[PDB]
């Protein structure tokens, strides 16, 4: 079980579908399109800014 | 100014480059409902209008 958790701008928080394009996801990490697993998000404005 | 539902306005766009890129960001395109062609590749294709 591997758990990879991180903080993006909610911006794109759909972008994060594998086999999928975008400058937040093709310039940072990327998820290949056989994944299996599950995605988790959530809005923490508050804990944060 | 935008149209009515009764009275949307229709454009023809022609002669020109279909560059999506710079659509990514700006126009950010809330919605990924695209179904007869997927969005994604949507730069590999030829339209005639």
């Amino acid at each position: 079980v591997y758990a990879d958790s991180f903080v993006i701008r909610g911006d794109e928080v759909r972008q994060i579908a594998p086999g999928q394009t975008g400058n937040i996801a093709d310039y940072n990490y990327k998820l290949p399109d056989d994944f299996t697993g599950c995605v988790i998000a959530w809005n923490s404005n508050k804990l944060d800014s | 100014r935008f149209a009515s539902v009764y009275a949307w306005n229709r454009k023809r766009i022609s002669n020109c480059v279909a560059d999506y890129s710079v659509l990514y960001n700006l126009a950010p395109f809330f919605t990924f409902k695209c179904y007869g062609v997927s969005p994604t590749k949507l730069n590999d294709l030829c339209f005639t209008n």
